[PDB]
């Protein structure tokens, strides 16, 4: 047994009884992991200076009725993962100075607690997780008015009679996740602040009416349940977080302070007009994996504060966003929908947009301000704030010239658009700012864009395009990664690939038909420190 | 933060009625009810026509091998169930009660052997054998009994044709009770160690280990009705019409 | 029809329900202690492999306490009472060989050591415990009975048992657990 300063450590294994050869001035004492089977008052009472006592993971099953009342200076006591459920006799008595008590993993049951645990004036935290409780009666928690936190997850609770929390006037955290509750009929805990009811079977949720003072609740979690309607939360004016993901909700000031609302994986199909009007302060909103077909924000000044909107994997077909609306939006995710034809100036009215993801739709970009394209194309010509764009798998046949003329974006992605042909000057304007470019899987014969002018380009991806010849670098460009796998490169002259050695870091060729003749530069690179 | 004690079930009753409508039409394979005929009297022939828990728990298995032919101190175990052996018309008797790889599995005729034995006792055949025993070790408003019980149980309801369904063409009977099933079945979350009084809740709240249990009927009964077309009456019986119990499945 | 609910959570909940089902059919508060008894005597395996093997009309074409009189009366037709129809599944084969998105059987395999973490089961090493899933079309209709508390649920029809050989202390135990493998489904 190690000792340092009024503290004793007893190791993982090797004991069957409480030791007695310890100094009598100890103040901490650890015994987890051993093979203890009971706690008798005699050896333990010698240590009247204890303040912390850990007895978890043993096999303790019997506690002498007076064992813990000799210790008058405790503050913490842990008895987790023992076998207390086999204990008529035994139990804990008064515990005046205790402030924490852990009883999780013991397999207790309803009715045993009122005899197991006695008085506790100074308790602040109590943990009863991972037991076999089923019902909370008016008699359960008694004589503990300083309790503040109560952890009851991973039980089997089905009932909560009225008054079970009346003896707790200072509680502020309640945790009832992973239980078996089915219907909630009332809510009257004025002073509570955090409530966690996730992973249950709750079908309906309703709160009280006409309180003396407003409820203080500010954090509510009801994800992964069976709710069928958006709950009525008119009496909770302080709420800041709310999470209703993975339910069955269908849609048909209360929420003037909500800042986070998650509403994914439900069965919503149409959004009433007045619903979005109340949410004045919202900053994040997810509506992914629902069944919407349109989204409207026509009214000017609606959603003033929103910074993220998520609509992926719905079935949208049009977007009626009006100008001077969504003026703060920065991220807009729309992948997996069926958008085809849009008004030309849809995305150019968003004043702060910075990241757009359009993968999997069938959008065809415009052709620059000068000589635009046909009707129904979308204009990416002048979105001054945009910084990232994704157009994977949109079946783009033709990429017109000047498509991104006045958008100083720093990342593009055009992969998996077979039969793509890039008109000359299509990528004009991006030389000064573009950093990443991907064209994998397109299959184009020859690349018309003049790469060596791209000063800032760092990563480039050209895999699975069936190229055979590549333009020539003749300076110290900033490129650092280059991918050419599964192309048709046979010979790599050192003339065209000079100047890249100043900055190149890694590189790939596997899958190409390299020729044994020549290729001295490639051999030199393989000799050098460049990866592969 | 109370739990939930009372729930209204008018919507379930009205949806049940609406479904009974279409169900009876389909059982009678019409796309619309026939318009009522004139009030007619029943003949005498129709009048004469009118006058006229141990499955849940696991079993130990004990095999007792052999020591128109005859088959015959086996009171070691004192278990229940009968044979399933390794190998015209041909059938089997006892020393002469009729009993029937093969199988003759009733949970008896070795209960009697356990109870009383004689000099010879065995099975007959007439115009690697063994036995297999199975028994559970010892340690292992028709159908609900509390007013507005919150469990899965059967609820009462009365169906009468002229009022609810507007069916003038139904003559017998005036109505009947079409009870329904309601109440939730909670999903119980498992653990490796759990108290022995909670191990009895699986048998009734989720016996099938489904991911979402449902409250579904268990016993159902048929309904006989009478109706006229033209001059000829028609006596038709429909099946699966009245509930007698429920179940969580 | 809008039926967006992810398919990995259904698998996770079916497996976690299987755990409690197996533990409570045997009535075990804690899983037994594994032993390295790799040499199981051959006789025990014989028991395991042998268990694993197993209008209305009345009287007293012409028409248009109980016995099975159906054959003779049907032959004659072309005290007794007769019923005559007036002149006017979702099993493994159909679901596994054809694509369906209503109520239907889905496949699942349970390995005791990889899914549940149990090292005390000698035989078998795992089994196929399917499951039922999918929505039901609201009002099949020839056989349906609308009696549940909502739209009909997707519940199993046929179920088959399972044989396990586990080991308690120093003795072997050959069990049989009922209703373990799904084979068909129905809408209520």
């Amino acid at each position: 047994c190690k000792m340092v300063d009024k503290k004793v450590s007893c190791q993982v294994l090797g004991l069957l009884q409480v030791p007695s050869v310890l100094p009598p001035d100890t103040e901490t004492l650890d015994l987890s992991g051993n093979q203890l089977r009971s706690i008798l008052a005699s050896p333990l009472g010698f240590y009247t200076a204890l303040r912390h006592l850990d007895l978890s993971t043993n096999e303790i099953s019997f506690l002498q009725p007076g064992a813990f009342q000799a210790l008058t200076h405790l503050e913490h006591l842990s008895l987790a993962h023992n076998r207390l459920a086999m204990a008529s006799a035994g139990g804990l008595g008064p515990l005046p100075r205790v402030t924490s008590l852990d009883l999780s993993g013991n397999s207790l049951y309803s009715g045993l607690l009122e005899r197991l645990l006695g008085e506790a004036p100074s308790l602040h935290t109590l943990s009863l997780a991972e037991n076999s409780l089923t019902r909370l009666t008016r008699h359960t928690f008694r004589d503990m008015p300083a309790l503040e936190q109560l952890d009851l997850h991973s039980n089997v609770l089905m009932d909560i009679e009225d008054g079970a929390f009346e003896g707790l006037p200072r509680l502020t955290h309640l945790n009832l996740s992973r239980n078996s509750l089915t219907c909630i009929s009332d809510f009257s805990l004025q002073q509570l602040r955090v409530l966690d009811l996730s992973c249950n079977s709750i079908e309906a949720f309703q709160t009280a009416s006409q309180p003396q003072a407003e409820f203080q609740l500010t954090w509510l979690d009801l994800r992964e349940n069976k709710l069928l309607h958006f709950p009525d939360l008119a009496a909770l004016p302080r709420l800041i977080y709310l999470n209703l993901s993975n339910n069955l909700i269908r849609l048909p000031r209360p929420l003037s302070q909500l800042l986070n609302l998650d509403l994914s994986y439900n069965e919503i199909e149409l959004i009433p007009d007045s619903f979005l009007e109340h949410l004045t302060s919202l900053c994040f909103l997810n509506l992914s994996r629902n069944c919407l077909r349109t989204f409207e924000a026509r009214r000017l000044g609606s959603l003033p504060c929103l910074m993220l909107l998520d609509l992926s994997h719905n079935a949208l077909e049009t977007l009626e966003l009006g100008a001077r609306a969504l003026g703060s939006l920065r991220t807009l995710l729309l992948q997996g929908n069926a958008l085809r034809d849009l008004p030309p100036y849809t995305f150019a009215n968003l004043a702060s947009l910075q990241r757009l993801n359009l993968q999997g739709n069938r959008v065809s970009p415009c052709g620059g301000p000068d000589e635009p394209g046909p009707s129904g194309c979308v204009a990416f010509s002048g979105i001054t704030s945009l910084r990232s764009l994704s157009l994977v798998d949109n079946e783009i046949e033709l990429l017109r010239a000047g498509a991104f003329l006045h958008t100083p974006l720093t990342e593009l992605d055009l992969s998996s658009n077979p039969g793509l042909e890039v008109a000359t000057g299509a990528l004009g304007g991006l030389e000064a700012s573009l950093e990443v470019l991907a064209l994998q899987g397109n299959g184009l014969m020859v690349l018309q864009v003049d790469l060596p002018c791209f000063i800032c380009l760092k990563r480039l991806n050209l895999a699975e395009n069936r190229l055979s010849h590549l333009p020539a670098w003749t300076q110290a460009v900033s490129l650092e990664v280059l991918d050419l796998r599964n192309n048709s490169f046979s010979l790599l002259p050192g003339s065209a690939m000079g100047g890249l050695e100043t900055s190149l870091r890694r590189l790939y060729l596997q899958g190409n038909p390299l020729s044994c003749c020549g290729n001295g530069w490639l051999a030199a690179q393989l000799h050098q420190g460049r990866v592969d | 933060l109370s739990t939930c004690t009372t729930l209204d079930f008018g919507h379930i009753k009205k949806k049940r009625v609406e479904a009974i409508r279409g169900q009876i039409l389909s059982k009678l394979r019409l796309t619309s009810p026939p318009e009522p005929t004139v009030m007619t009297h029943v003949p005498y022939q129709v009048l004469a026509l009118y006058n006229s828990e141990s499955e849940y728990y696991a079993k130990e298995i004990h095999k007792f091998d052999m020591i128109k032919v005859f088959r015959f101190n086996l009171f070691r175990a004192e278990f229940r169930v009968l044979r399933v052996p390794n190998p015209q018309r041909i059938e089997l008797f006892q020393i002469q009660r009729y009993i029937g790889w093969l199988s003759f599995d009733v949970t008896d005729t070795v209960r009697e052997w356990l109870l009383r034995r004689e000099s010879n006792l065995g099975l007959e055949i007439s115009i690697n054998p063994h036995l297999i025993l199975m028994m559970i070790p010892p340690h292992r408003t028709n159908y609900c009994f509390r007013n507005l019980e919150e469990n899965c149980c059967v609820r009462p309801l009365y169906i009468d044709f002229r009022q609810d369904l507007g069916w003038k063409w139904v003559h017998e009977p005036k109505g009947y009770y079409a009870n329904f099933c309601s109440g939730p079945c909670p999903y119980l979350r498992s653990a490796d160690t759990t108290h022995s009084t909670v191990l009895g809740l699986y048998n009734t709240l989720n016996p099938e280990a489904s991911a979402s249990p449902c409250c579904v009927p268990q016993d159902l009964e048929p309904l006989t009705i009478l109706y006229y077309v033209g001059r000829t009456p028609k006596v038709e019986q429909l099946s699966n019409m009245v509930v007698k119990s429920c179940k969580c499945s």
